[PDB]
């Protein structure tokens, strides 16, 4: 799924990753930048202004679940699907949640990846990236009935 | 519809930009090309190689028509006529590949001016990129 | 947008049609559930069984939304104001989802009118069915 | 790729097609309902209007070829990349053929198939030819780069 080019240019880049706030930063700006996913997010509490969105715990700590949730499936990339399988299931059954808003999340992260990786953050780091985000993506899409 | 604040994130993230434009402009295209490889499909006769004068070339003129599109952001149907014509009806572009290239225009601006980059610089951003983007589809059919 | 032939197509077709635009209505429904699981996910709380009373009351909705823009192909933009903040403001559903329907239309009226479904007839309609969407996708950014 | 009972539904009726002229059909609705798209077909003559489109012996014959392609996939379902890997380095790296536009010759053949077997273009039965349909472009959407 990945060649071992690219695994090494990913897998480099994660191992630098702050593991602790790359993930609720990029879910914090999903909730900014795409202001009707935050209606999945209510049990959060305050999410009234981008400080706000920005700045609550359980968005921070609900996204570092979401990081820990790619750095799994970077660990299982070759079958994805496998890895995504009890996940897509949630995200249809319990959720409600449109794939076509996955996209949105993996295009945040990235986002995210750039703003702090900044010039090591190159076009080819990117397009890997790229490569897993859609599909970790098509995997969490591929329970949906 | 884009905000007061939008206008204001748009026009300040740009002049921060300021002689910048089109070296991202190109770096934004490369980015485009290389993490989605279909969006090629439209350059066939591009030298599309990493330093590629063509692709700089026409870096350039996407970034004079974004920053001819941050002055006119009132009335960015007006701006854009002649190019919404030639993306939604002479050049047949798929409006998804507008959000393959408003993503690299994202990323190449996150990686160069960070601190300018917040949560807010971001949606004001992505609320114009579509805004754009959606003037040069609307031709079609 | 839409020629005067278009118009011509839509609105003869849709008098083939008659009683029967709210059947069709909900059959696209269902076909657009069946055929596109992932739209369901915008009726959690609709009883989405085969053959529900449910889907059929919203069946006759947009079919009625439709009639009612094929009597203002002129202007759609005013006449389905209304909608257009309905699908934007209490759902943001994805323009995609809008495509799904929209085949799922054709594909119900090709089942039931073969000889009106003409390949002009079934391009004017795509232009159409197109054209709504467009104006109940507006709204988004 | 499908269950048993979709290779049923699709197969089942897929027998009763017209394989000299559904495929014809269905690319000349491409031509008509997508007029852009005869940018790609310039060598295939009057072009001119639905009645030319729709008489044009080269579009009936080229349509013939992309339905046995159809086929082809359907004998194959196990392995559609495979079967549509050749198939899809000709659309990237001679035709130029942006991907997006493959679920419109999809969806045009799938509307040529409720025309024809009208109440029997069930739900259900659709349902089935939209996993072929989307894994056909998918597998001719695989090998671009
Ligand atoms: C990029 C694709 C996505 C991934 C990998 C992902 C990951 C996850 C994970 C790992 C969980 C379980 C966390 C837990 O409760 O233990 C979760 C739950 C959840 N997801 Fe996602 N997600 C994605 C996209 C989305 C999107 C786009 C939305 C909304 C628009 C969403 C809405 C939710 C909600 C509401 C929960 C439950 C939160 C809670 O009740 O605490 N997901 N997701
Ligand atoms: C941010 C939105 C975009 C803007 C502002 C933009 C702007 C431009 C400009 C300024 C030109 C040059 C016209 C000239 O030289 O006279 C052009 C042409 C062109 N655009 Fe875009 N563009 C955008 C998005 C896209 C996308 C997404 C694609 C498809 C992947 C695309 C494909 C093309 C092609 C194939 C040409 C003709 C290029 C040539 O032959 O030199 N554009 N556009
Ligand atoms: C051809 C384009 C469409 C038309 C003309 C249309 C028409 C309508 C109409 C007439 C209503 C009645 C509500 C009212 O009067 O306020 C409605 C509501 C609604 N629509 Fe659509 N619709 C279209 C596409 C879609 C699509 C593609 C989806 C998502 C898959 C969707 C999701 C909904 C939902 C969730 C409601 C509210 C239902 C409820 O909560 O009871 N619509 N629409
Ligand atoms: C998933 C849908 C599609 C399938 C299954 C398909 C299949 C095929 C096949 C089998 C051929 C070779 C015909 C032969 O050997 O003589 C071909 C060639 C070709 N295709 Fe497609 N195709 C698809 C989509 C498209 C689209 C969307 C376009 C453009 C809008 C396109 C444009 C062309 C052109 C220009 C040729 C060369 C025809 C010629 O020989 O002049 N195709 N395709």
């Amino acid at each position: 799924f990945l060649t071992a080019e690219e695994k090494g240019l990913v897998n480099g880049l994660w191992g630098k990753v702050n593991v602790d706030e790359v993930g609720g930063e990029a879910l914090g700006r999903l909730l900014v930048v795409y202001p009707w996913t935050q209606r999945f997010f209510e049990s959060f509490g305050d999410l009234s202004s981008a400080d706000a969105i920005m700045s609550n715990a359980k968005v921070k700590a609900h996204g570092k679940k979401v990081l820990n949730s790619f750095s799994d499936g970077l660990k299982n990339i070759d079958d994805l699907k496998g890895a995504f399988a009890k996940l897509s299931e949630l995200h249809c059954d319990k959720l409600h949640v449109d794939p076509e808003n996955f996209r949105l999340l993996g295009n945040v992260l990235v986002c995210v990846l750039a703003h702090h990786f900044g010039h090591d953050f190159n076009p080819q780091v990117q397009a890997a990236f790229q490569k897993v985000v859609a599909g970790v993506a098509n995997a969490l899409a591929h329970k949906y009935h | 519809v884009l905000s007061a604040a939008d206008k204001s994130n748009v026009k300040a993230c740009w002049g921060k930009i300021g002689s910048h434009a089109g070296e991202y402009g190109a770096e934004a295209l490369e980015r485009t090309f290389c993490s989605f490889p279909t969006t090629k499909t439209y350059f066939p006769h591009f030298d599309l190689s990493h330093g590629s004068a063509q692709v700089k070339a026409h870096g350039q003129k996407v970034a004079d028509a974004l920053t001819q599109a941050v002055a006119h952001m009132d009335d960015l149907p007006t701006a854009m006529s002649a190019l919404s014509d030639l993306h939604a009806y002479k050049l047949r572009v798929d409006p998804v590949n507008f959000k393959f290239l408003s993503h690299c225009l994202l990323v190449t601006l996150a990686c160069h001016h960070p601190a300018e980059f917040t949560p807010a610089v971001h949606a004001s951003l992505d609320k114009f990129f579509s805004a754009v983007s959606t003037v040069l589809t609307s031709k079609y059919r």
